[PDB]
């Protein structure tokens, strides 16, 4: 069993829905396709032709690796199978077909398990993987109703100009940073090491305007590295405030 | 080694190459006008010596060039190159008794004046009348297996469908048979026959671009 | 599935079953059919939806399938389709977007569409040059009549050029009653306003309109699709 097989199975429920903020319309448009079709299968079959297939998530990174985490946490306790994009473009090409067929075979073993491809943004060696990848995802052999969603940073548009008008639709954006949306990501970062609740979350959220999810992730990451660096017991902004304004301003200069 | 059969009025000489080829061909070697794209730097010489070298190695070789009007700045320099290779193909010590080709076009203004020079297109005959007697002959000797009504006139169907070919008239009569087989009857009224001549022949006249 | 079954089913059954009439009358059946016209009909998803209704063998063949990064593979896929189709059991092949590759430029220095005309006109070479075409035929269709290939005038080639105009209320009602002939249709859909608002919308985009109508029908409370939900989906996608 290769490492991709043992790591491909997703466990340890990550970030949950509590980060609902800012781009609420599109996160609902992509939530009602991963949650509702599997939770309510009878009124979607009796409702008409077929339930929604999926959406597309391109554009700016913003709060990436948090919305797919939300889709993993909000699962119905039947964990699905996700695929990273780094496994597609690797040395010794040709095994991509055996991989994309063995994960569909594992989906058959897991009663039509959902398949997700993360970071698709990673020349016949690529043409066989994208043309055969369309011949497998858009093909009715494994299943045509499990899951189709490409959450990534770059679309890498090779043939979407004519392969977009079909089973895939709902061209939308990923997310966008707002002033009042970051307090929810801080509220889910409260689930980390015990932080003194006397420090208001809005006080820390209003001093970093136009901060994407990755920038505040670097706030609660570099603040943790410089917090364990300070050799203290509890985390208080009066100590790593230089790490906060330094990590939002020194990174806000170029990003 | 080469002949030119162009008609200033009308088009459809490729269907004439399909008439001679559908009458007696016996040698299958086709070259299409879409093989001289030359999107690369340009090396048509080795393609001419290679393909025509295979024409030297292969006894069955009868070519039919069609749709040369759209392929006729450096747009003409490649035509002078491939044409100088033609002169290299029927002006050197080549087996002229084994090669045979026919060029076709669609318009009388794009007749490639460079190709109009002798040595390249030796035999050139302008077709102002599409051989009404050979058309009537083709209808008489191609109207055997098709069963129609007793009252039939050949000169009327010849006169109503002209300008393209006599084998195209054969396609009009066999088209009327293709509608009579849709009307599940051997002999029928000539009204539907005139609908196939007028609608099908005039549809050819409309979409004959 | 409904407004085109005689030309399809007859045109695929007659060259194998009506051979007795072919020998008794000496008449060959038509081979090529062209489902052209302005968009809005959905020839791709509806023609493919009818290929499964033919109950015969089917083989997929799209645009980016024949076009490969290397050269010489076009003839390999043509003779391969003649191996499975011409050699194996009779299959159905439906290609689309033939007008985009039928461009005939005057400057012959940079055009890939003319190499697609080398593979395509090589198929026409293997259809006009090969008289025994009684076996598996070739079916093509175009979404526009801007650049039509003049060399498609033959019985083996695309002869039965069936014109399909803009999907008017009658035509949109036909293809939309084919697309909605089995699902739960409430007895209140006049199809007038929603069939009028379907402008510049292909059958795939109209199927997406049907999906968007199939989206809010859970929060509307009614388990059956209503009249205003179609135009709600139209004004929802555009």
């Amino acid at each position: 069993d290769p490492t991709v097989t043992m790591m491909q199975v997703e466990e340890k429920p990550d970030v949950t829905y509590s980060d609902v903020g800012g781009c609420k319309e599109q996160i609902e448009k992509l939530r009602e396709v991963v949650e509702t079709p599997l939770l309510h299968p009878e009124r979607f079959v009796n409702l008409g032709i077929e339930p929604p297939k999926g959406v597309l998530l391109f554009g700016p990174p913003g709060t990436g690796k948090t919305l797919c985490a939300r889709a993993v946490a909000n699962r119905t306790d039947a964990c699905f199978i996700r695929v990273i994009g780094s496994e597609l473009v690797q040395k010794y090409v040709g095994e991509g077909a055996r991989m994309v067929r063995e994960l569909f075979e594992m989906a058959r073993t897991k009663k039509a398990c959902l398949i997700f491809f993360d970071e698709i943004d990673a020349d016949n060696e690529v043409q066989r993987t994208m043309l055969e990848l369309i011949n497998q995802l858009d093909g009715f052999d494994p299943r045509g109703n499990i899951k189709v969603l490409m959450a990534t940073n770059r679309p890498d548009t090779l043939d979407p100009a004519l392969m977009r008008p079909g089973r895939l639709d709902r061209k939308i954006e990923f997310s966008l940073p707002d002033l009042e949306g970051r307090t929810h990501i801080f509220k889910i970062h409260a689930r980390s090491m015990s932080v003194e609740r006397d420090i208001r979350f809005e006080l820390l959220a209003r001093l970093c305007p136009n901060s994407t999810g990755a920038e505040i992730r670097s706030v609660c990451t570099e603040a943790g590295m410089f917090a364990i660096r300070a050799r203290r017991k509890i985390a208080t902004e009066k100590d790593f405030l230089e790490a906060v304004n330094k990590v939002i301003k020194s990174y806000a200069k170029f990003s | 080694k080469g002949c030119l059969l162009y008609g200033p009025p009308g088009t459809g000489k490729t269907l004439l190459a399909r008439a001679v080829a559908s009458q007696l061909d016996c040698n299958f070697l086709k070259v299409v006008s879409s093989s001289i794209v030359d999107k690369y730097i340009g090396e048509s010489a080795r393609l001419i010596r290679e393909m025509f070298n295979y024409a030297r190695d292969h006894q069955p070789c009868i070519i039919f060039m069609d749709e040369i009007d759209a392929i006729g700045t450096s747009a003409d320099r490649e035509i002078q190159r491939t044409l100088m290779e033609l002169l290299n193909q029927m002006d050197g010590f080549d087996t002229l008794h084994r090669v045979k080709m026919i060029m076709a076009t669609n318009r009388p203004d794009t007749l490639d004046p460079a190709l109009l020079r002798p040595g390249r297109l030796d035999r050139k005959i302008h077709i102002d009348l599409p051989n009404e007697q050979a058309r009537l002959d083709i209808l008489k000797i191609h109207a055997g297996p098709i069963t129609k009504h007793g009252e039939i006139d050949y000169e009327a169907i010849v006169k109503l469908s002209d300008g393209f070919n006599g084998a195209d008239l054969r396609n009009v009569c066999t088209e009327a048979g293709m509608f009579a087989i849709r009307a599940d009857h051997d002999f029928v009224v000539q009204e539907d026959f005139m609908k196939a001549v007028r609608k099908v022949a005039d549809s050819k006249k409309l979409e004959s671009k | 599935l409904d407004k085109q079954i005689q030309e399809l089913v007859e045109a695929i059954v007659l060259p194998m079953n009506h051979k007795e009439k072919f020998e008794n009358l000496g008449i060959q059946p038509p081979k090529g059919v062209l489902m052209y016209g302005p968009p809005g009909t959905g020839k791709t998803l509806l023609a493919r939806a009818c290929a499964a209704q033919t109950k015969a063998t089917f083989l997929k063949l799209a645009g980016p399938q024949l076009v490969q990064m290397f050269i010489g593979d076009g003839a390999k896929l043509v003779r391969d389709a003649f191996a499975l189709a011409k050699e194996k059991a009779p299959s159905i092949i439906f290609i689309d977007e033939l007008d985009a590759i039928g461009t005939k430029r005057f400057d012959s220095e940079k055009a890939g569409d003319r190499e697609v005309q080398r593979t395509m006109l090589e198929l026409l070479n293997q259809l006009d040059g090969f008289q025994p075409n009684t076996q598996v035929k070739v079916i093509a269709a175009t979404n526009r009549v801007d650049i039509l290939d003049p060399a498609l005038l033959r019985s083996g080639r695309l002869d039965r050029k069936i014109e399909f105009p803009m999907p008017n209320e009658e035509a949109r009602a036909r293809i939309m009653q084919i697309h909605s002939r089995k699902m739960n249709v409430s007895p209140d859909v006049n199809y007038e306003e929603l069939a009028r608002c379907t402008d510049d919308f292909n059958g795939a985009q109209c199927k997406a309109v049907c999906v968007e109508a199939g989206m809010i029908a859970l929060r509307r409370g009614a388990t059956e699709l209503t009249h205003e939900d179609y135009m709600e989906g139209i004004l929802e996608v555009q």
